[PDB]
């Protein structure tokens, strides 16, 4: 019997800063126990200062991204070159996903950018369109390895101030872009060690008021 | 099992229907009225799959009310039952059939006679002196086979009905949370508020 | 939904300094039966693209017709059909990739795995993969079926990353491809000795080689192997 | 797998390919499917590699013990021991075996033992997945009382075609010659037999 | 898993990667897949890890007792015969796939063993999920009359092919060389091409960061005197 | 249906400088229903510690079994069993039930009394030993524990530092698993003193 | 998931948890299971996250269209029935929804409707929906009275969610509280269970099953 | 669902067990005692598959009574619970396992403490302040999480138990026909005849 | 079924057995599997009798309509029409067809169309369940540019062996000769071909 779905592996990670946002993803593409590509981009600049990644089944991920980029194009045509806000993009993506509720896009989608007040924003989707704005989110194969680390090191969960002994929590001080990229690199380095589908390369897309910047880092190739 | 009973006596039809609505492991409600008035002298009780029951009952109700306005006339219970049967007989060969069993209790003002019709989800209609759907009939039919007469009064019919409910409360495994009882006669439809 | 009947095995390929190489054997298998021994599974499109196809042969012949019809259609009302507005590898691939993903979404796939190899207008090398699921990816080396498991490892020793491409000559790359084809003949039970090979160079153009054979095979050591363990004689 | 055994004037010759597969992967391209159960009683193995090895090992044990007590066993006797194992364990076995041996009294004999565990004494026998493609060729080209060189050519040509069409068959052609002279092992490589 | 075996002039060499997996997760990054059956008979295992270890220890135990009984050094064909008859009896339910190699008074030997009980002889073999990547290298670079140094190179190169190209294989390369008339040399972590890079940050916490409810001394010692 | 995830639970172990640590959550449930918040999964036989995750009946059964075997060992050998030896005993004992296994994920932790060397080990349900230098994980949130340990861990940590690292690994992994949590216990083990601490965590 | 809603003297209390799961994996602890349809209408979410989100935001669009056409607000009965009639069209296709449409109008008063993906539509005074409904029912039912104070009622609803968050593995995170009156709904805050549990234990003296 | 509950208070253990025995569509009995006295200060309630429940309970009872005669001594509740657990842990890997869940309520005369043990058919033992088997726990655990104290009296324990039964009678779908309540304390075992 | 088509010097010859089965019962022992789609374009049918009849009837219709408009169609054209039907309806068909025809320009041509609906132009082709047994024989004995009498003997000997080994094949051997001279029908009975 024909199986229309597949699993291309990979892992992605979105973190929102105070005036910036990052969306990272490894560059490895796989089927079963084989490597297809060591460098196959997974995170895309979709225009209007929005970055996007749809992780899981690559054919569905590419299709969705392609359709959303198309949605941005027609948003400009239909509404006098108006900038598509991150919240409006998120709602549009919900309808793209739910439109295939009974034959789903088999992906974990994450977008990142800036909200209308200039603050960093990350949005996370399930395969059939349920979405939520978050400060932090990992997706894909090694999401179960990375998210707990982010709960601990980004939102200071289960962390308290010494001397008080569990009475006073660690204060939620904001993270700089340099501090965030460190957590991203360590997250992927750790995930590469313990997950076989993660490795080869790491590509990070940083979003600020000035635009969209890229950073690339090597990962273990075993 | 959503207990629905019916008894036709001398001058009226009495319908009894359980109050419980159980979804899975929890009883979500204990005061549910499993019936709709189709016309002033015709009442339909129902039981079956969740959602379908109410959707079907209200659909039938709307159609009979439409007929009443158009002709300025009330259809006989026999006519209403035949309409309902055809809808179910049509439904059983559909893409997704209505999974609903019904009792139709009515008083024919022309013939001055009470009438009780039992119709299952396949569209199987029978006129009866007393009827039931689901597992209720396994207890109540034989009990009514022993205690029924055609010339019984409404009060005797209610006592006979209490006997049925007591037996069900004793021997059936689910708590159906008692029944709502309604009487259909020449004066119309009324609810027995204490049972 | 169907099942593949007459099938083609591995298609292998790699980039080199001035272009791309692609190869595939000439066999059409009918299950375990090595039914058809003269099947061409590399199909050129113009003088700048070669599509290598594996999987169901009936679906391959359908795709072959789509590409032939694509060339015909591109020439219509196009004075620059043999120049600026000629078909590019990137155009041909995206077309196929669109078709493959559409067909899988209708639950009626083209039961194939495809590699489009070619050189673009600006001289850039093009190498990209697509299959029955509509899944696409690019890499310095690409291979389908058994080639993915056995050829890629050998070709990745020559071009392990992007920076190794300008360092790789056409002689070294062709040598690696031909070696890989021998290894597949040793180990793939649905392969043939006979194969076709195509080179698309930005300078010398399209070189299509037919009726190649696997040669310089090692079998002599077989004579020394006796029994399955304890058998001396 | 393509295996065969052919009786001729001076004795009998066993022949086989060298391919072992797991699906479409060739796990071993230089396999030895011609195995010895006694000095001049050999067998051709087809089907499960594990089953046929285990059986052949047991038969070799039985004939070694037979020889210690009663002297050299007949080829018929060896085929009976194979049969007894294949028949009584038919539910759990996937073994197609051809037994071939040389006596001085009985000369060259060939017994084939298909899946069920039945025994069939024949002038020549073919078996394995590749045998299907050469039923026509072998029937048309076999003759009784051939010479050694003619029989070698017959096996070489037959297995060549079996290898050509069967994906499960391939590699080298191994052959074992059984005569009064002794035991001769032969091998033929692709470049030799493919051009036939 | 990637394991290989290569025959050379005066002996045999086996090698293996060091990744252990439970699905897509790496359980152990430095697993030892090279086992010892006897001093000069070593085997590499793929498939079900508990089965390959248990079947190796059992046959190794019986080989030792056999060696003592016969006053002779153990042979590879003995280990081979005992393994295959054990595995055959269990009809493939013991998921042990082994490459067995060694030297003995008869000479140097190299075999592979499948879980259903089939054995194969060869000059070069490979087993595991990375066997195809490894075999591609062996088929490309193997030749007759290899030296010790050439065989080790070929073996480790075949394991590297599995490490880089197979997701089931990774980390380091273990080797064992069994030469005739010599002690067998086990080369644990012969290659280490996958060292984790320094982390960008230290995650050492301030003492007192974790909230505690109760403390207590645990009595590990025995019942005391007096 | 899947026996290894009916009751839920986790165990993690870590090495430090002249010390080891082993920790577990306290939950026992019947799928979605939480039943007990005092179900400890770590046991000790002399100075050797054993954590067990998986089917709770088998956890209890195996503790009783290894208490049985270690008590006899001690009477005959006239000494307490060491972690290296105990690890082999667990492996042996599990593999004898190869085709009717205990649905568990054991974890051994301890310090060799003679050499002073810290030792940890893990197993699968049928006996395979995972002897790691750094850390061992087991349970329904093993994926989560792998990610936390791999990122948080560094070698040669002092006992009081190691406590913070393992506790944060467990807590944050448990909070991303529905079937783990409801309390936690951490053992810090030195050559001749062992401290046991109950952690405060979210009770959902 | 645990959601509840109950009618009382001071209107309606709506309380929900915040956990979202995918098998045993806790995917989110910060999800909004209450949807503010309009200043007087609330919807609860249980079951399929996407199904509930999508169709209840769609419901808000249909309710807004109603008050544009009819120059009058939509009744809770009409709003709940739009949603129930919609899911009935999709019956059999695999939607998974357990919702409460809670609100107030002049002609109805405070009203709660339970709407289900099976097509079930029930009017009632008390409902608990989701995998934790049984746990909330236990606390809510045993302490419910018609004459609670807006303050005692808010606490009971909050406490009932806490009870379920504790015992039900697939419920937890935090408690979102709402109070619905004649003049619309009023948010009463996000309450993290990690702090609320210990606070309630100390102040109330309950949860003795736990080591604290 | 054969409702069995247990609560351990200051100085006693209280077990409540439903009276209904339903085989298919009929309630064959409404006065069934789902418990056996193992020893003078140890009581075991049980629920599971028909036949197995009684067979298992009586088998355990016989074994503990045998021990009592042999040693002229009563085993501690902890000891009895461990024996029971082992039998179930042995049973789960048998040809045909005992499909029985139990609560063991006992008063330890040595430590002067009440003890409640919950054991399922797999052999999963836990000591608890309050426990339940089957679907009862889905309602009662959270309710007891709110209303329990370790220093409660027996009378407070019974009132707390009435609260549990009322909730079950309200929200569970089957009519379990009430419960038989038994108290285990220093003076032994006694039945509350009015509940 | 055993069917084949062979090109030779003067044109092409089609050959087939005459057996039609329902399980092991021979429903028709004198079947005609060589069917006409045009004056000098014929086909050999294998697989489902119903499917291949329906297809051949449709093709004959298409070529009759082609001829009315555009004159005599090529053999390639006829094979394309067969392919289009077999390929587009592959899910619902079980038809293995060999198309053979004679032009004056192109002379004898043979196209085989297996299950998938692929087309393969060949010097000769074999198909049907009985073809498996003569892959070896036909490959060894086929030559290009044979004479009519040689080609008839080749088909007769080949199908004889296919019939001998395949239970689904049997009866008479029918043959259709396609040359510039015209259309000749041949028949060979068991007593003739069995003794070969
Ligand atoms: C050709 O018939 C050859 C003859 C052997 C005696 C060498 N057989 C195979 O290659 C055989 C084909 C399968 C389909 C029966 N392959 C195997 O036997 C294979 C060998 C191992 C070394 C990979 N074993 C195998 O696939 O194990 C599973 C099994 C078990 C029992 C019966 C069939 C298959
Ligand atoms: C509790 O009922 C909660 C309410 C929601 C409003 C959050 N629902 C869930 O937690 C629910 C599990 C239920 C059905 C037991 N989880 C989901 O719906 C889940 C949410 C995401 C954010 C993790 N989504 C999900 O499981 O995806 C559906 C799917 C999976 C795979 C392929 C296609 C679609
Ligand atoms: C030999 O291949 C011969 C060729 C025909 C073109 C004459 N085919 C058969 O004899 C064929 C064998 C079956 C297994 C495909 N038998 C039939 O086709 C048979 C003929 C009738 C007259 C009995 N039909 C038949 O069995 O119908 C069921 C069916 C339907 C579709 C596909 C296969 C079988
Ligand atoms: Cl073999
Ligand atoms: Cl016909
Ligand atoms: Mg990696
Ligand atoms: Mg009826
Ligand atoms: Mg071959
Ligand atoms: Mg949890
Ligand atoms: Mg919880
Ligand atoms: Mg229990
Ligand atoms: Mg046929």
């Amino acid at each position: 019997q024909f199986n229309p779905y597949g699993d291309n592996g990979g892992t992605i990670l979105g973190i929102a800063g105070e005036d910036f946002a990052v969306l990272a993803g490894d560059t490895r593409n796989i089927t079963d126990y084989s490597i297809n590509s060591r460098y196959e981009p997974k995170v895309f600049d979709c225009g209007d200062n929005i970055v996007m990644s749809a992780n899981g089944f690559a054919a569905d991920g590419d299709a969705l991204v392609k359709r959303f980029k198309n949605s941005v194009k027609w948003y400009h045509f239909d509404h006098n070159d108006k900038k598509l806000s991150i919240n409006s993009a998120a709602r549009n993506i919900q309808h793209l996903l739910y439109g295939k509720r009974f034959f789903p896009y088999y992906v974990h989608t994450i977008i990142a950018g800036l909200d209308e007040d200039g603050k960093g924003a990350v949005y996370s989707f399930d395969p059939v369109g349920s979405y939520e704005r978050e400060q932090c989110r990992a997706g894909g194969a090694a999401a179960s390895l990375i998210m707990p680390f982010l709960d601990n090191q980004v939102n200071f969960k289960n962390q308290y101030e010494p001397g008080t002994n569990g009475k006073v929590k660690k204060p939620l001080k904001y993270l700089s872009v340099e501090e965030v990229i460190k957590l991203v690199r360590d997250s992927f380095t750790s995930a590469t060690e313990r997950h076989i589908q993660v490795g080869d390369g790491l590509e990070i897309l940083i979003v600020t008021k000035d635009g969209v910047r890229k950073e690339f880092y090597e990962l273990k190739r075993d | 099992m959503d207990i629905i009973l019916g008894i036709r006596v001398q001058d009226s039809v009495i319908l009894a229907s359980s109050k419980a609505v159980t979804r899975g492991i929890s009883v979500l409600k204990d005061s549910d009225d499993k019936t709709r008035q189709l016309s002033p002298h015709t009442l339909m009780s129902f039981a079956g799959e969740a959602g379908d029951t109410v959707q079907f009952a209200e659909y039938i109700q709307a159609n009979i009310q439409l007929y009443s306005i158009r002709e300025d006339y009330e259809l006989s219970p026999q006519a209403v039952s035949s309409f309902v049967r055809q809808e179910l007989a049509k439904s059983i060969r559909s893409r997704r059939p209505y999974q609903v069993n019904v009792l139709i209790g009515g008083y024919d003002k022309k013939k001055n006679k009470p009438e009780l019709y039992q119709i299952d989800y396949l569209g199987t209609k029978v006129e009866l002196p007393y009827g039931a759907h689901g597992y209720s009939g396994f207890y109540t039919f034989s009990l009514l086979d022993h205690h029924y007469r055609p010339d019984m009064t409404t009060e005797e019919g209610l006592d006979l009905l209490k006997l049925c409910v007591q037996e069900l409360e004793k021997r059936m495994p689910m708590d159906f949370k008692g029944v709502i009882v309604k009487i259909v006669d020449k004066d119309g439809i009324r609810q027995v508020d204490d049972f | 939904t169907q099942q593949p009947i007459v099938t083609g095995t591995s298609v292998i390929s790699m980039k080199y300094d001035n272009g791309v190489i692609i190869a595939a054997d000439n066999l059409g298998s009918y299950g375990s039966l090595l039914r058809f021994n003269g099947v061409e599974r590399l199909i050129p499109v113009g003088d700048n693209t070669v599509v290598g196809i594996s999987g169901d042969i009936s679906d391959m012949q359908h795709i072959e017709r789509l590409l032939k019809d694509l060339v015909t259609e591109n020439a219509y009302d196009n004075p620059l059909a043999d120049a600026e507005e000629a078909l590019e590898p990137s155009y041909i691939f995206e077309y196929l990739a669109t078709v493959m993903y559409q067909r899988r979404s209708k639950m009626n796939p083209l039961w194939n795995a495809i590699i489009v190899a070619g050189v673009q207008s600006n001289g850039d090398q093009f190498l990209r993969y697509v299959n029955l699921l509509g899944v696409t990816y690019s890499s310095p080396t690409l291979a389908t079926g058994f080639g993915a498991h056995m050829a890629n490892p050998l070709l990745r020793k020559v071009v392990d990353r992007e920076s190794d491409i300008p360092k790789t000559t056409v002689q070294v790359a062709e040598e690696a491809i031909v070696n890989a084809m021998r290894v597949l003949y040793y180990r793939d039970a649905r392969s043939s000795r006979n194969f076709s090979l195509a080179i698309i160079d930005k300078n010398t153009g399209l070189t299509f080689k037919k009726n190649l054979q696997v040669e310089n095979m090692k079998w002599d050591f077989a004579k020394d192997i006796k029994g399955y363990g304890t058998q001396k004689i | 797998t393509s295996i065969m055994a052919v009786t001729f004037k001076d004795g009998v010759i066993l022949g086989a390919d060298s391919r072992t597969t797991t699906g479409a992967y060739i796990a071993n391209r230089v396999t030895d499917k011609l195995t010895r159960v006694h000095d001049k009683i050999w067998c051709c193995r087809s089907g499960s590699a594990a089953d046929t090895q285990a059986i052949a090992d047991i038969v070799q044990y039985h004939l070694e013990l037979y020889t210690s007590q009663y002297g050299t066993p007949s080829t018929e006797t060896a085929a009976s021991v194979f049969k007894e194992l294949c028949y009584e364990n038919k539910d759990n076995l996937t073994a197609g075996i051809i037994v071939a041996g040389y006596d001085d009294k009985n000369k060259g004999e060939v017994y084939t033992i298909p899946l069920g565990g039945s025994v069939h004494k024949l002038p020549y026998a073919i078996a394995g997945s590749g045998s299907t493609f050469i039923y026509g060729y072998c029937d048309k080209n076999f003759r009784e009382n051939m010479s050694k060189e003619e029989t070698v050519d017959f096996i070489k040509h037959s297995l060549s075609q079996a290898i050509k069409w069967d994906g499960s068959s391939g590699g080298v052609i191994r052959m074992v010659v059984l005569t009064a002279a002794g035991v001769e092992r032969l091998i033929f490589y692709p470049d030799e037999y493919e051009q036939l | 898993t990637t394991i290989v075996g290569v025959k050379f002039n005066n002996g045999v060499v086996i090698a293996a990667d060091t990744r252990s997996t439970q699905g897509p997760i790496v359980a152990d990054k430095n697993c030892a897949k090279l086992h010892r059956i006897s001093p000069k008979i070593w085997c590499a295992g793929a498939g079900t890890a508990a089965d390959t270890e248990a079947v190796t220890q059992l046959i190794g135990s019986n080989i030792e007792l056999h060696s003592l009984y016969t006053s002779r050094e153990p042979r590879v064909v003995s280990a081979l015969q005992m393994l295959k008859q054990h595995l055959f009896k269990y009809q493939g339910h013991i998921g042990a796939y082994l490459i067995v190699a060694g030297v003995d008074p008869t000479g140097s030997h190299l075999f592979s063993i499948h879980a259903h009980g089939s054995t194969d002889v060869g000059y070069y073999l490979s087993l595991g999920s990375g066997s195809l990547a490894a075999m591609a290298v062996l088929e490309s670079h193997w030749k007759q009359d290899l030296t010790k140094e050439e065989a080790i190179k070929l073996a480790s190169d075949a394991i590297q092919a599995g490490i880089w190209n197979d997701l089931g294989s990774g980390s380091n390369v273990d080797v064992c060389v069994m030469e005739i008339g010599k002690d067998a040399e086990y080369l644990r972590n012969y290659l280490t091409p996958n060292v984790r890079e320094e982390k960008q940050k230290s995650y050492k916490f301030p003492r007192g960061t974790t909230a505690v409810l109760k403390e207590s001394i645990v009595n590990i010692c025995d019942i005391q005197e007096e | 249906s899947d026996p290894s995830s009916i009751n839920g639970g986790i165990v993690v172990a870590m090495t430090g400088k002249d010390c080891v640590a082993i920790a577990c959550d306290l939950r026992l449930g019947s799928q979605s229903l939480g039943v007990s918040n005092k179900f400890e999964k770590i046991f000790h036989y002399g100075h050797v510690f054993l954590g067990i995750t998986g089917l709770a009946t088998d956890v209890t059964t195996l503790n009783e079994m290894f208490r049985y075997k270690t008590n006899l060992y001690k009477l005959k050998e006239e000494r307490a069993i060491e972690p290296e030896t105990f690890t082999q005993l667990v492996s042996s004992s599990l593999y004898e039930r190869r085709f009717g296994p205990y649905f568990v994920g054991p974890v051994v932790a301890g310090i060799n009394s003679k050499s002073g060397k810290p030792f940890i080990a893990g197993f699968d349900l049928i006996g395979c030993i995972d002897e790691a230098k750094d850390f061992i994980v087991s349970g329904t949130a093993s994926d989560q524990l792998f990610g936390m340990c791999e990122s948080l861990y560094e070698p040669n940590l002092e006992p009081e530092d190691l406590f913070e690292t393992i506790s944060q690994a467990l807590l944050n992994a448990a909070d991303r698993d529905a079937l783990s949590g409801w309390g936690a216990v951490v053992y810090i083990i030195k050559k001749d003193e062992v401290v046991k601490r109950y952690l405060k965590m979210r009770q959902d | 998931t645990t959601t509840l809603a109950f009618r009382f003297q001071g209107g309606i209390i709506v309380a929900v948890d915040s956990r979202a799961t995918a098998g045993n994996w806790v995917a989110s602890q910060t999800v909004k299971k209450v949807i503010e349809i309009n200043p007087f209408l609330l919807g609860t979410m249980a079951g399929g996250a996407a199904d509930c989100q999508f169709w209840e935001t769609w419901l808000g669009s249909q309710c807004r269209l109603h008050e544009l056409r009819e120059k009058e607000r939509i009744s809770v009965a009409a709003a709940s029935k739009i949603l129930s009639n919609l899911v009935y069209q999709y019956k059999g296709a695999g939607l998974s929804m357990g919702t409460m449409i809670c609100g107030y109008t002049r002609k109805e008063g405070p009203t709660i409707y339970y709407v289900d993906s099976d097509g079930t539509r029930l009017k009632g005074d008390i409902f608990c929906v989701g995998s934790g409904q049984t746990f909330a029912y236990g606390v809510l039912d045993s302490n419910y009275k018609w004459d609670l104070s807006v303050e005692d009622a808010l606490y009971l609803g909050k406490r009932s969610i806490l009870a379920a968050a504790h015992r039900n593995a697939y419920s937890g995170g935090s408690v979102n509280l709402y109070h619905v009156t004649e003049d619309g709904w009023i948010y009463h805050g996000n309450h993290d269970v990690g702090e609320l549990f210990w606070k309630v234990k100390e102040e109330e003296g309950s949860f003795n099953n736990v080591i604290g």
